[PDB]
């Protein structure tokens, strides 16, 4: 775990996620998928401690399928991370909290409209045009801040993300092994093979 | 284990106007929640036109404007009674401080004076000697009360001239003595209602090209 | 605190002084150390003012409830009610505690309970930080089947020095006599104690 | 703090913040963080305040005793070892620096040294050094080129540092530019991000995140 | 914090400053620090603010439902109990330093409690950070019998003494008489020597100084 | 590792003549890093507006929560709850939490729809009500907005003239504090009208 | 780096019209014991200053011993000695003042509280205190320890400022330190009931009264105290 | 330990326990615990045993080289040296030392020594761990003026009950008498001073 | 500083040393060389501490150039190594040490034989046919237990060398931006360009 991005656009919500696990002096896999399937049009990347980031992502995924058979019917975005920040509001005052840091992109057919929602393991939910967890925000936020529109197509939004990419293997310390790019839009969920 | 610090409270302020400068500090001196004086001056002359205050830590301030007033007494035997400028005076200051950067003075200074085209001066330092002129300066217990009140109404901070879209700023002018008094006063009624360790008086050190003049005003005593 | 409780002839006197303190900051000078939990059982407390306040009313609590249920309770069942508090919460508890009391059949008797809530029987007893100062005195100066007046001057004797010495003491010395008469309570003033 | 220094076609840019903190007090919104050395040597402040003002106008004594002594001005090389090797004599007593050396030589050419309170010594094109360089950096490396023209990389250096002003809460204030050159350094003025921010969010067309 | 209480011929006063403090801050000027438990049951209360709030209305609660149960006017002594027994179960960690007094059946009553729960009893009491202040007054100048003016006076000139001297304590005098036989009377700001003197200046904007993005109206109906 | 000083934020609030006005900032961070400029401190209940400032989970939850309790008031009460009434509400709920506290500053600001009264307040994180005459101030720039209001502030301020006291309050008291601004919001209050005003402030 | 042993507590002193008083009891505890009880620690410097001294005992007599010294040192080559180039007050404070900030800056301070009270040569009333930390200040009253928070409240009743010190006679002044040495004794518990009493006037010149024992005390109301609460016994 | 010294008609007297202890362990039941720094003065050591054997050896050196220059020195000046000793060492030494002498001009002096460094003369000193238990007794029992035999009486029931409470204390009762006359050593052994 | 190797094969000696300093979350500079010439068949890579590595190599450098003019002649490589050790034996048992780990790579021109030392800040001296410092040797020593034969030629050297750097950029959790290489022969130091 570690790197985390996101970005929204004119009609889509990209989520692009390091590929690296590490544990010691030693990487022990480097095509690794951080990141889980809530519902047809909602997609949750994650990261933290180890262990704590798998069960809780799991544990949100079984929840909302669990109410998308229930009600035969997809839940919001907004709906969903307001359901996931009470579930970290809850953690950081029990006995052991998770120690989980996420960020929602989905697809809202009822309003035509993307949205992207960071949110840390104290529960501290916003809504943006472009968020990242951990140390990738000290450099992607004010790269963002310049090159990022908020009219852009899809094509104009990973070229975004490749020149932070770019710039977090320019100067980010650790090799995070690339990352897996995710698009979420009208159409669902797909998964950019070639990056 | 022994404790080599205490802090004795209080607040100082300085302020430059065209032909003056201003330098005020409350009379009162405390030790945790005890007033040991209500009248005990922490605003100095030091001498060729330099007012001086180093508030904090009141053996570390009594230390510091005793070793600086004796600077002042020594570059006048040194260099044939040449007038110590308020520019000089500071950088003089810098390395009395930084002298002591590894068991520092727990002091924020502030001096006030004329530069040397006749116009005022303010300059304030850290605890370890970092120093930068400016026109506006509180320092001490309540300098986070007064400084932003400053920024407003002596530099028209977040002020822009009505009716203009706020696309123009309003302008830049020096205060008179008159209306830097008011600003003082109030700065320090407001400080006293909200700070614990402010209050008793007020006294203020004006300069002028004529010399040091001394103003003093009651503050609540609570 | 200091404190202490003497048998004597006719039955059993309980002393103290009247200093609280919080620090060297004297909360009360005038405070009542001793303290009822019955009729004619009576008891002296040091340490926590707040932990032998507490236990004391629980006592009294169940001292009452037993009376209640078989009449008069001895001073041997009270001082086992003040152990039974104090070990079983020894954790928790700063209290030292004197338990003293008249019976009729037992005459005047003396329990002590130190922090470890041990329970222990004896002529007197003489507990607090004071306490410390008179343990050469006490001891050379007890004898068994004193008179009241007898008793009353080595009680006051005795926490006059405790005093005198002790910083956490002072005040005025207060007194509770314990016989078959009934409860007498004295008191004493600086002014005479001092020059003793 | 946020400061760089850069390498290119033209010579070197030179920009810093303005801020002062103590602690999440704003103690100073003015601060002079670009200390002239000599018309051809700048140096620039990050962390203690004190240490660095305090050793860079003293690096500045050394160096006017060196072209004293030596008739000739000194090299950037020499200029930034003075101060490295002062630091690393007190290295463990707590300094806090984080320093550019920046100027031009006949025989260096234009030169940028990194210099800190730990000893590290480093030539190099590019550095950011400060609380906010790594906001710098992420404006600054996505368009940077060497061919840049004097204009544009001006304009670069000034808004890496306002990019990092808005974003970093122990950085701000106001934008000082300098251009350094073989003739010397060009002084390109102060430049307050209370009107420099509205000036660029709506010129650029950038800042989308803030409410415009 | 300064608080006290005085007994005197025919029942029980009790007295408080009104300052409210976050580290060396202000935070409440003109704040209540004397609490109704019941009607002739009143409570002065330092320490942690929120603390002497709650349990304060916690026991005035319990009492009131006591005192309908039980077709009787409530006690000062259950008061007392109730409270010490509640601190104490939290082992001091509700910061409650309280004086309890008033006026029952049985008499008029002064008792004071501390955060571990402890009580005393006395003719005089004071609890808090300017408690010292207060004390010395009270040992300088109580006396046995006295009337009602008299310990009026003595209770107010003992705050006072907490107000100048101690920084824990300022602003203003609140006092709550309970004589036996009569209604209690709540006199909030009894008095008010620390009142702010007139401004120099008047800060009054011209409209249109602020710079604005974005208006709206904003819907708070149905 | 300090939970009133992680994310950051302030709010103020005054009264005037037949009026009240409540202001925050829009900054959320997480320590030096500025995340959110559109993160709103102030919500509203009927007619009674609450701000919270602190650490922004607690913030959220607390708005969430009230919004619940005031809903079933209304339902249960068939009106709108009360200033005076809604500020007892949240002591209660604060001080529920003695030895395990929400690490909030909330501030309650509103007018009596009987009475027409202004009315403010302010509390601790544990729920001790701080009633005032004239302003409460919240926040990690907290110290600065009380020294501006000391200053700036007079009685009986008219709204038009009132919204330009509490701005001005707001703005210089954000500009000295690393972890308060990036964007500012007002609210005046009058008995039957509400006006919302964002703000132009430095952005840095 | 040190910890203060044998301790000596409050010193109080206020000035008045004509001069100045000052007072300290005569107690050394050691911790809650109250072991030594005929030290005095008033010490008088020539015939128009008095050294009151609080906190460690073996450091108030290294000051003790510097002061005797100081005397002597004075006296040298110096035939006005007893006249214009006599020891004034103000000369022996900063005398004091220098070396308790210079030890503490040392980190191996002297562990006292000291109360310079005197008379200068024109006649002005000499009042100043300086402690442990090198602090230094001076007011119309002053008081250390407890004294501080005890004390001073009550001396400020007589003179709250500058302007009551002509108004204060001598008579009201030594009655306001005898009643705050009462309540000192009341409330401190590291206090005692004898103490020592100096006055220093312009014009009588140097009163030094020792053997002062606290009286006229309130004890008669503990009588009726009973229990801690409920106990009607 | 539990140490004294008494001044009387004739002169004065030093007294002291023989217990050294390593913990709870007694490492020396028969200690000296009176050692001569000079003909006529002599002190009583307790705290740390060879901080107080050190100094003790570097007075008695510094006071061998007073009398070979300026002859018999003063029981004033003997303590004297013994307090700058302990006072500029304070950060360094853990010491309480009572320091008694007999002059012909000034007959008997007593200056005891605390941890501190500070100086007192008194007409009677206590000192030491057991010292604490003797404070009532000591105070009370005290008169000025006594005789030889009254003193020993004073000294042997005082350090009798000191030993008899404190744990730190015990063995024998050795005492010192420094009058005109000259040297006197007494020993007093269990059986005698545990039955009185 | 971070990774430092060395190689001794039939007739030189190569050493590769990572090019990124890093400070922090950023990678300040990433064509770094950890290196000095201490005569002109004598190498000193290093690696520690930031400020004391340079601060120690230079200074060695000016002692080995002393000898070398002083003498009109080139020390040893076991000399030069036994000068090292001392030093960090020395300074070990100082006030502050320094925290410098080296490898000395040097042709012995009298012996006509390659030689490759390392020393750690302590100052324990090894001669080996390959060596490492720092979280490197877990990789690295293994690999070359397998892979190395005595009687390699430098070509062969440089290969079995880019079989060491290829498995640290694969596992090793930070981003070290490659290395530069150096041969030290009987014809003196040289720089591998394309590496
Ligand atoms: C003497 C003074 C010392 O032993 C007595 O034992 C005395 C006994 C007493 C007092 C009043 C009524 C009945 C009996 N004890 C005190 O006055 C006591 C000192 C003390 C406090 C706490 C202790 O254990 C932790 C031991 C001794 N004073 C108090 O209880 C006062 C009222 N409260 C405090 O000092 C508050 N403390 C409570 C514990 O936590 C620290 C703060
Ligand atoms: C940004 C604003 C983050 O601080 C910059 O690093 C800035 C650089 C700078 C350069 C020249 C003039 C002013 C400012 N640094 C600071 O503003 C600096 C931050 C800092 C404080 C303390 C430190 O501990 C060593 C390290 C960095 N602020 C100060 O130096 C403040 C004004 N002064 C103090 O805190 C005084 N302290 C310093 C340490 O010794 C005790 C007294
Ligand atoms: C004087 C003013 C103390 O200086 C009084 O004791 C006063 C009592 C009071 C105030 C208002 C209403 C009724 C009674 N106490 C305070 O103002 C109190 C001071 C205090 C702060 C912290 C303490 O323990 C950590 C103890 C006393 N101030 C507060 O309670 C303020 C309003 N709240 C906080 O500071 C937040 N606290 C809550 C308690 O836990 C720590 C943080
Ligand atoms: C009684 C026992 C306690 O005060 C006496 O003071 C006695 C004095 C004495 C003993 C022999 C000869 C002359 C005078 N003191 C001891 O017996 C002493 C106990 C003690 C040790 C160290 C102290 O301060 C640190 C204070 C009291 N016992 C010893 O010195 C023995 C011989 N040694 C140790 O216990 C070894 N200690 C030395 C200090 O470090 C811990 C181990
Ligand atoms: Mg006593
Ligand atoms: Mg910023």
């Amino acid at each position: 775990m570690d790197i985390i991005l996101g970005i929204r656009v004119q009609d889509s919500v990209i989520l692009a996620s390091s590929k690296a696990v590490t544990r010691g002096i030693s990487v022990l896999k480097d095509s690794d998928d951080k990141t889980r399937q809530l519902s047809p049009h909602t997609l949750m990347s994650f990261a933290g401690e180890a262990g704590d980031t798998v069960q809780f992502a799991e544990y949100i995924q079984a929840n909302i399928q669990l109410y998308s058979i229930r009600e035969d019917y997809e839940l919001s975005p907004q709906a969903v991370s307001s359901f996931v920040r009470q579930e970290l509001a809850k953690s950081i005052r029990s006995r052991r909290p998770y120690q989980v840091n996420v960020l929602i992109g989905g697809y809202d057919k009822k309003k035509n409209k993307p949205e992207l929602y960071q949110i840390d393991y104290l529960g501290t939910k916003v809504e943006l045009p472009y968020g990242a967890h951990g140390y990738s925000g000290f450099y992607t936020f004010s790269l963002l801040d310049h090159h990022y529109r908020p009219d852009m197509t899809t094509e104009e939004g990973l070229d975004l993300l490749k020149l932070c990419v770019q710039e977090l293997e320019k100067r980010m310390p650790m090799d995070f092994k690339g990352v897996i790019v995710k698009i979420v839009d009208k159409d669902g969920i797909r998964q950019v093979d070639d990056f | 284990q022994f404790n080599p610090y205490g802090d004795n409270g209080g607040t100082i302020l300085g302020i430059a106007g065209e032909d003056f400068a201003v330098l005020a500090g409350d009379t009162r001196n405390i030790t945790d929640y005890s007033i040991n004086s209500r009248y005990e001056p922490k605003v100095f002359d030091c001498g060729d036109n330099i007012v001086m205050s180093a508030n904090g830590f009141a053996a570390d301030g009594d230390a510091l404007v005793k070793r600086f007033k004796n600077s002042v007494k020594w570059y006048h035997f040194d260099h044939n009674d040449k007038k110590l400028s308020i520019n000089s005076a500071a950088r003089n200051i810098q390395h009395l401080l930084y002298g002591k950067r590894f068991f520092p003075y727990y002091v924020h200074t502030i001096i006030a004076g004329l530069d040397e085209d006749g116009k005022g001066a303010v300059y304030s330092f850290d605890p370890v000697g970092s120093y930068e002129r400016e026109q506006c300066r509180a320092g001490g217990a309540a300098a986070s009360l007064i400084m932003p009140f400053l920024d407003n109404q002596v530099n028209f901070k977040n002020q822009y001239e009505p009716g203009t879209n706020g696309k123009v700023k309003k302008p830049l002018k020096y205060l008179s003595v008159e209306e830097v008094i008011k600003l003082v006063r109030d700065s320090f009624t407001s400080a006293t209602e909200r700070h614990i360790q402010v209050g008793d008086g007020l006294e203020i050190l004006i300069v002028t090209k004529d010399g040091v003049r001394k103003e003093f005003y009651e503050l609540k005593r609570d | 605190t200091s404190i202490m409780a003497v048998t004597f002839k006719d039955g059993v006197i309980l002393g103290a002084d009247s200093r609280t303190t919080t620090g060297a900051y004297i909360a009360n000078r005038v405070t009542d150390k001793l303290t009822r939990v019955h009729d004619k059982i009576w008891c002296c407390r040091s340490g926590s003012a707040a932990d032998t306040q507490a236990i004391a009313d629980i006592v009294q609590y169940h001292l009452e409830l037993y009376t209640s249920q078989y009449g008069t309770p001895s001073t041997e069942t009270a001082a086992s009610v003040f152990k039974e508090l104090c070990y079983e919460n020894k954790d928790n508890l700063t209290a030292g505690i004197i338990v003293a009391g008249y019976d009729d059949k037992n005459k005047g008797e003396v329990y002590t309970i130190p922090l470890g809530g041990s329970v222990h029987k004896l002529p007197y007893a003489i507990a607090g930080s004071g306490s410390t100062f008179i343990y050469g005195y006490c001891d050379k100066n007890f004898r068994e089947n004193m008179s009241k007046e007898e008793t009353v001057d080595f009680i006051k004797h005795s926490l006059s020095q405790a005093i005198k010495w002790d910083g956490s003491s002072g005040g005025v010395i207060r007194m509770v006599v314990l016989t078959a008469a009934g409860v007498e309570r004295l008191i004493f003033y600086p002014d005479e104690y001092e020059q003793l | 703090t946020t400061t760089l220094a850069f390498r290119f076609q033209g010579g070197i840019i030179v920009a810093v913040d303005s801020r002062a903190t103590a602690g999440n007090w704003v103690a100073s919104q003015t601060v002079k963080k670009v200390i002239e050395i000599n018309p051809f040597l700048l140096g620039t402040t990050a962390g203690g305040a004190a240490d660095c003002q305090f050793w860079e106008t003293w690096l500045g004594s050394q160096c006017r005793l060196h072209e004293l002594r030596e008739k000739e001005r000194i090299s950037v090389a020499a200029a930034s070892k003075i101060l490295s090797n002062l630091v690393y004599q007190y290295k463990g007593a707590g300094l806090s620096m984080g320093t550019m050396i920046c100027g031009y030589t006949r025989k260096e050419g234009p030169t940028i040294y990194y210099v800190d309170s730990d000893g590290t010594r480093l030539k190099g094109d590019i550095f950011c050094v400060g609380s906010g360089q790594t906001f710098a950096y992420g404006v600054l490396d996505s368009n940077y080129k060497w061919d840049l023209s004097v204009e544009d990389a001006l304009y670069l250096g000034k808004r890496s540092i306002l990019a990092a002003a808005h974003r970093d809460a122990y950085s701000g204030g106001s934008v000082n530019l300098y251009h350094v050159t073989e003739d010397g350094w060009i002084y390109h003025g102060n430049h307050d991000v209370g009107e420099l921010f509205w000036k660029v969010k709506e010129e650029e067309g950038s800042f989308n995140n803030v409410i415009g | 914090t300064t608080i006290v209480g005085v007994k005197f011929n025919n029942g029980v006063v009790i007295a408080a400053d009104t300052r409210s403090t976050q580290g060396p801050i202000v935070a409440d000027k003109n704040c209540a620090k004397l609490h109704r438990i019941s009607p002739k049951i009143w409570c002065a209360g330092a320490g942690t603010a929120a603390d002497t709030e709650a349990v304060t209305q916690l026991i005035g609660s319990n009492i009131e439902l006591h005192s309908l149960y039980t077709s009787r006017e409530p006690r000062v002594v259950s008061a007392l109990q109730m409270l010490k027994q509640h601190l104490f179960k939290y082992q001091g960690h509700i910061g409650a330093y309280l004086i309890v007094a008033g006026v029952d059946p049985t008499g008029s009553h002064l008792f004071s409690i501390h955060a571990h729960g402890s009580t005393d009893v006395g003719y005089y009491l004071s609890l808090g950070s300017g408690s010292l202040a207060a004390m010395a007054v009270l040992e300088s100048h109580w006396k046995q019998d006295l009337t009602k003016e008299e310990a009026i006076k003595l209770a107010s000139d003992a705050i006072q003494a907490g107000i100048w001297n101690d920084l824990g304590s300022g602003s203003n005098v609140d006092v709550c008489v309970m004589e036996i036989g009569k209604d209690a009377e709540y006199l909030r700001n009894y008095l008010t020597p620390n009142v702010r003197e007139e401004k120099q200046k008047s800060y009054k904007f011209p409209r249109g100084t602020t710079a604005v993005l974005k208006e709206s109206i904003v819907n708070i109906c149905d | 590792s300090d939970p009133s000083s992680i994310n950051g934020g302030i709010v103020v609030a005054m009264t005037g003549k037949d009026c009240v006005a409540i202001a925050c900032d829009l900054r959320l961070g997480s320590q030096s890093l500025g995340v959110s400029n559109k993160f709103e401190k102030i919500f509203h209940y009927g007619h009674v507006f609450l701000g919270i400032t602190g650490l922004a989970t607690d913030v959220t939850t607390l708005n969430e929560m009230f919004r619940y309790k005031t809903n079933l008031y209304k339902l249960k009460e068939e009106r709108a709850i009360e200033p005076e009434t809604f500020t007892q509400l949240v002591s209660s709920s604060l001080y529920e939490r003695r030895f395990g506290p929400y690490f909030v500053g909330p501030v309650v600001a509103g007018i009596n729809s009987k009475s027409g009264k202004p009315f403010i307040a302010g509390f601790d994180l544990i729920g001790c009500i701080d009633e005032a005459k004239d302003f409460i101030v919240s926040g990690t720039a907290s110290d600065q907005l009380f020294g501006m209001c000391e200053s700036l502030y007079e009685p009986n301020l008219e709204p038009e003239d009132l919204f330009e006291t509490i701005s001005q309050a707001l703005l210089n008291a954000a500009d000295r504090d690393a972890l308060s601004g990036w964007g500012a919001v007002v609210y005046i209050i009058k008995k039957d009208e509400v006006v919302k005003r964002y703000l132009k402030m430095r952005q840095d | 780096t040190q910890q203060p042993i044998v301790t000596g507590t409050s010193v109080i002193s206020m000035k008045y019209d004509n001069g100045v008083i000052i007072a300290a009891d005569n107690l050394g505890s050691y911790g809650s014991l109250l072991r030594f009880n005929g030290v005095e620690r008033l010490i008088p410097v020539g015939d128009n200053t008095v050294v009151g001294i609080s906190g460690d005992i073996s450091d108030m007599q290294h000051i003790e011993r510097l002061l005797k010294d100081l005397v002597t040192e004075n006296a040298y080559d110096n035939p006005l000695a007893d006249a214009e180039e006599a020891l004034e007050p103000s000369y022996i404070f900063e005398y004091l003042a220098t070396v308790m900030y210079q030890r503490r800056s040392k980190m191996n301070p002297l562990w006292n509280a000291i109360i310079v009270a005197g008379v200068q040569s024109n006649g002005d009333q000499f009042l100043r205190y300086v402690n442990l930390l090198g602090v230094t200040y001076s007011s119309p009253t002053l008081a250390t320890g407890f004294g501080a928070h005890m004390a001073n409240p009550l001396l400020r009743k007589v003179v709250d400022r500058e302007s009551d010190i002509p108004k204060t006679t001598v008579q009201v002044a030594e009655e306001a330190i005898v009643n705050a040495m009462r309540v000192l004794y009341y409330r401190d518990a590291r206090s005692s009931r004898n103490f020592s009493l100096a006055i220093i006037d312009k014009n009588t010149g140097l009163t030094f009264k020792k053997n002062l024992q606290v009286e006229n005390m309130k004890w008669d109301f503990a009588k009726d105290i009973k229990g801690y609460g409920t106990q009607k016994i």
